[PDB]
RNA sequence: AUAAGUGCUGAAAGCAUCUAAGCAUGAAGCCCCCCUCAAGAUGAGAUUUCCCAUUCCGCAAGGAAGUAAGAUCCCUGAAAG
RNA sequence: GGCACCUCGAUGUCGGCUCAUCGCAUCCUGGGGCUGUAGUCGGUCCCAAGGGUUGGGCUGUUCGCCCAUUAAAGCGGUACGCGAGCUGGGUUCAGAACGUCGUGAGACAGUUCGGUCCCUAUCCGUCGCGGGCGCAGGAAAUUUGAGAGGAGCUGUCCUUAG
């Protein structure tokens, strides 16, 4: 993941779904893979 | 601009039956499929089709009556056709058979995998390479694909294990 | 789950058709007889009643001789209990012998071990003792009590007391022989208890 | 100088059904009748409540996430002993048990609050032996 | 049964998505299985068996005084202390 | 460290020994996501406190360095846990000496050598063992388990297979 409390989108392809209650940045590249915690 | 605003019609082969309080059962050539809904979502017969209505505008209630309306054309789908997956599987000394029912796929371990499909679904192993779950349900097909699947995903350099039909495997070029 | 309950006699040392030496116990079971086939359809479990010794007329009670009297074979000395049984095969009044086991199968063993009285730290709970010299007057005590932010001792501060006397399992242990028409076990390994005293073979929970 | 009862007491015993109910709005009604609050004859030292029973305790429901979230704990007297339930863990497992914590917090403390718990008697399903004593059917007030 | 994680179905939001519903995996951790104690568990439980429902009072409740099965005092001791 | 709120009709102060327990901000082991992760090894991160977490050299030392192991040699709470449990090396009494300061008696977070560690446990609290009564008759045995404690660690070698 990124395990991070500013989660935002870094490319274009990034989307940012509140999965369960937390933030998440889903992407196809999945170094932009993050979740706030 | 919304699924559930439209119609499913159901020409034949498909039998949409309501026969106890949200439980939609759907029967045809292939199987028969049963599936109990939200009691807040109500679904009308007209002759060979299903309507779908909800009663207000609201958080769950467009989120329903995306659902239950998706829920019941994929049940008329897998009544009128079924599904299927394929799952292509790369490597030097991989590969699947079936002995009976059970699939056996020795692929990179040193064990035999040895998967069960308990609930009635079709493997095909058409040949030594593919491996095919065919069945009635999105829910039950994928989900034994995706079993099959978790027994080796693909190594990134060498896409190696089990994957999907198109599914594109991301490459590294570990040197 | 297959068992019986025997006695005590002491150690010997067998050779096992190869030149190794096998500690053994010796465990003497004139052959049991259940008294007691409790059920589960008023006592909500299955299991069964073994005895084990033979005391005399003047030994035994009127209520002894009456549970025992049922099945009629003499009041008896060591009544326990066997969970879980193959309660097809027991029935009232079955002697119980030592012909079950064989010297190839696995087997859990239970039995009350020796007392040693009271006695402290060092010897019931294995602590280590103060320096017996450079000045100290600390040996064999059992350590500091506890911090003192509870204002107390906390419950298991492991001080003196009565050790031994408790039931003590050892489990798998191994069959070297039986005797049927002496009507022994030979079990390797040690068993705890003192001589004399009832020790019960089950089966392995393996 | 008004009543104050003592050994004049007749007690009544009630059947509550708990297959829906929340357990804070049931155990609330129950153990304020369990000290006899609704009943007129009312001495607060001499126990005039009556006996309670709770018929399918395993049906009784929770209201938002309680049932993974609500924990029971209950610590030992040893170190490094508390010991945790969920909510679910006490309902699929025991509903008696959790419906009678309820009910020893919302009764009062002391000797005749433990006399008063006494009264209460919570089964699972319906069985309920307690035919001997004519248990009235009893509805709760919400 | 889960935690991290990985997913199916899958909308809200013609798509996409481990999502609100529905489902599934998944740890030396949680609950058991394993060992010990444990009904003073005052919620004091349950089995099997033994003894039987006597003698006076007093107008009753109740009291006392022999006992039954059973146990104990005292004694011989150790495997127990 | 600031402040001086409790204690100067006394709240013994470091390190060690014994005995632990607790927190997780996890040292190993367990499960994982990312990789500039080919493999073996790694880096970081997420979940996890169940268990484990060495023996010496010098030093009073905690700490630190070093030797040799380990799977790892984790950080911190408990009056920097624990002296009515122990030691007394160091601090912090009276002797004496050095350097230095002071005219001086003497003084030094300067050094050095030597220096009285008292208490029969009342109560709580722990660890064990009994005696009474209860348990709607009196007894002898066998028990169910609510609940509670324990245990819970892990290496290397072979095979898969060079
Ligand atoms: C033998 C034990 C002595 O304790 C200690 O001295 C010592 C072990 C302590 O630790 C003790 C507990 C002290 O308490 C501490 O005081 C500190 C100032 C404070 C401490 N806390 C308050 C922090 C506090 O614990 C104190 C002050 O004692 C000085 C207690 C105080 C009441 C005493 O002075 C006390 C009466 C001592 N004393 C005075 C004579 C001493 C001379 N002497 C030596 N030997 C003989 C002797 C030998 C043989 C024959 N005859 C005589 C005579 C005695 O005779 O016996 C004593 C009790």
């Amino acid at each position: 993941m990124k395990v991070r409390p500013s989660v935002k989108p870094i490319c274009e392809k990034c989307k940012v779904i509140r999965r369960k209650g937390k933030v998440m940045v889903i992407c196809e590249n999945p170094k932009h893979k993050q979740k706030q915690g | 601009s919304r699924v559930g605003k439209k119609l499913l019609e159901i020409p034949s082969d498909v039998t949409v039956t309501l026969n106890d309080n949200n439980t939609v059962a759907v029967k045809g050539p292939k199987g028969e499929l049963t599936r109990t809904f939200h009691p807040d979502m109500e679904i009308k017969v007209e002759d060979n089709v299903l309507t779908v209505a909800r009663p207000s505008d609201q958080k769950e209630h467009r989120a329903l009556h995306g659902t239950t309306r998706s829920l019941l054309g994929n049940m008329v789908e897998g009544v009128s056709k079924g599904f299927e997956r394929g799952l292509e599987l790369v490597g030097v000394g991989y590969r699947a058979s079936k002995s009976g029912n059970k699939l056996v796929l020795n692929v990179g371990y040193s064990h035999p995998v040895e998967i069960v499909p308990e609930e009635g679904i079709e493997i095909e192993v058409p040949s030594q390479t593919k491996v095919v779950v065919k069945g009635t349900d999105k829910e039950r097909v994928g989900a034994i694909a995706a079993n099959i699947r978790a027994v080796r995903s693909p190594e990134p350099y060498k896409g190696k294990g089990i994957r999907y039909e198109g599914e594109v495997v991301r490459r590294k070029e570990g040197k | 789950t297959k068992g019986i309950l025997g006695r005590k006699i002491g150690m010997t040392q067998v050779f096992a058709e190869n030149g190794d030496l096998i500690p053994v116990t010796v465990i003497e079971a004139a052959p049991n007889v259940v008294l007691q086939k409790k059920t589960a359809e008023n006592d909500g479990y299955e299991a069964i009643q073994l005895g084990f010794d033979d005391k005399r007329e003047k030994l035994s009670n009127k209520p002894e001789k009456g549970h025992v009297a049922k099945a009629e074979t003499a009041p008896k000395r060591f009544v326990k209990e066997l969970r879980g049984v193959e309660m097809d095969a027991y029935e009232v009044g079955q002697e119980v012998k030592v012909e079950i086991f064989s010297a190839g199968e696995i087997v859990d063993v239970t039995g009350v071990s020796k007392g040693k009285g009271f006695q402290g730290a060092i010897k019931r709970h294995g602590q280590s003792r103060g320096p017996m010299s450079h000045g100290s007057r600390y040996h064999r005590r059992p350590g500091s009590m506890g911090p003192v932010d509870p204002n107390r001792v906390f419950k298991g501060k492991l001080l003196p007391g009565r050790m031994g006397g408790e039931q003590i399992t050892v489990q798998n242990l191994e069959i070297v022989k039986v005797d049927a028409e002496r009507n022994l076990l030979l079990i390797k390994g040690n068993v705890p208890g003192a001589k004399k005293s009832l020790i019960t073979v089950k089966s392995a929970v393996k | 100088t008004p009543m104050a009862n003592a050994s004049t007491i007749e007690r009544k015993w009630l059947v509550v059904d708990a297959a829906g109910k929340t357990l804070g709005r049931l155990s609330s009604e129950v153990a304020a009748i369990l000290r006899g609050k609704h009943k007129p004859t009312y001495t607060p030292h001499v126990d005039t409540g009556d006996h309670v029973i709770i018929i399918n305790a395993e049906k009784i429901e929770l209201t938002g996430k309680k049932l993974t979230d609500k924990i029971y704990y209950r610590h030992t007297q040893h170190p490094g002993g508390l010991k945790s339930r969920t909510a679910l863990e006490m309902r699929t497992n025991y509903p008696e048990k959790m419906l009678e914590l309820a009910i020893k917090g919302m009764l009062p403390k002391g000797s005749l609050g433990r006399q008063m718990f006494k009264k209460l008697n919570v089964y699972r399903g319906s069985e309920h032996p307690h035919e001997a004593q004519k248990p009235e059917v009893y509805e709760l007030r919400g």
